């Protein structure tokens, strides 16, 4: 077999508006999920 | 209706495509002389037919005239200069 | 080469000499198993590769339209119909032979004017 | 937007031109060549200047103030 082409243009794929925005989403989300437990613990209700 | 099809650039080995469809479809048994050589559909085996080849070229490369005619980055550096052009861009 | 493997454990057979009877026995050492060599030949080499030239010629080889078709008659069936590769094998040094299979009695046959070749 | 009062490389005024030619293509249902030569324009000087003007103002008057 031949070694494999790291340039095969089909081997590739592009982040649009919705990935980027996706990975960019999650990451916060769960900094306010981290912050959502924080105050549930300051909670001693 | 299936006559049109979405072939990504893996599925794009697996196909065999004609670039036109009369000029590449009949068979055969004088010539102008003022055109381009051009090759023949040797081919049997035709899954696909492209569209217009023209279709290759991106918003840009589309706005030159002839560049069949034109040396390579002559076109390339076009493909510039046209976004570097004035004109109205919105009537608003 | 073509090795065996120790039964009850299907595992790897490893050669070991009867010195007494000066023949070639395949022990296991995942246990008590042996079993005498059938060939003299333990190990091989071969530098010179002529094997991976034919890679991947299944039934369906006829269907690829990738492929090109020629006029060549076949030397059994003798059928106008054809698909060829060139030499399967992916090294620089490989010759441009063409490999053409019948769309009929499906056998392989060369262009080469110069080897008497059966595979 | 709006035609050109007077054409850039001879100065022919083509200004009162454009109403009239838009109302030969319409209208007497001419061919754009011939309507051309009708308004008067024999140089292509003159000719591109109609021939080749896009009337945005049409497209600008559509917004209400
Ligand atoms: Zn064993
Ligand atoms: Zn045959
Ligand atoms: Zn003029």
């Amino acid at each position: 077999k031949d070694q494999d082409d790291r340039d095969h243009f089909g081997k590739k794929r592009l982040d649009l508006a919705g990935p980027l925005l996706a990975q960019l989403f999650k990451t916060l989300f769960k900094k306010l999920t981290k912050d959502i437990f924080r105050y549930m613990q300051r909670t001693v209700e | 209706e299936g006559l049109v099809e979405y072939i990504d650039a893996e599925e794009e080995e697996s196909i065999l495509i004609a670039m036109q469809p009369e000029d590449l479809e009949p068979a055969e048994a004088d010539v102008d002389p003022a055109k381009r050589i051009r090759v023949s559909h040797h081919a049997t085996t035709f899954t696909h037919c492209e569209i217009h080849p023209s279709m290759i070229l991106g918003v840009a490369a589309s706005i030159i005239p002839f560049p069949d005619h034109n040396q390579s980055p002559r076109n390339t550096y076009q493909s510039a200069m046209g976004k570097q052009a004035m004109g109205v861009f919105l009537t608003n | 080469t073509t090795f065996r493997f120790c039964r009850d454990c299907n595992n790897m057979l490893y050669p070991r000499e009867d010195k007494e009877n000066n023949r070639l026995l395949f022990e296991c050492r995942t246990c008590s198993y042996v079993e005498e060599a059938g060939s003299p030949l333990v190990y091989r080499h071969e530098l010179i590769t002529n094997i991976g030239e034919t890679a991947g010629v299944v039934q369906d080889i006829g269907s690829d339209p990738t492929l090109p078709r020629s006029d060549r008659e076949c030397p059994k069936c003798h059928s106008r119909e054809n698909v060829f590769f060139q030499s399967q094998q992916r090294r620089k040094d490989t010759s441009m032979v063409l490999f053409f299979v019948c769309l009929s009695c499906s056998h392989i046959f060369t262009s080469d004017q110069k080897n008497k070749r059966t595979q | 937007m709006i035609v050109p009062v007077r054409c850039f490389s001879c100065g022919k005024v083509v200004g009162d031109k454009w109403e009239s030619y838009l109302n030969l293509l319409q209208e007497d249902e001419l061919d754009e060549g011939t309507a051309l030569s009708r308004l008067g324009l024999k140089r292509y000087c003159c000719r591109r200047m109609i021939l080749t003007h896009v009337d945005l103002i049409e497209k600008f008057l559509r917004y209400n103030p």
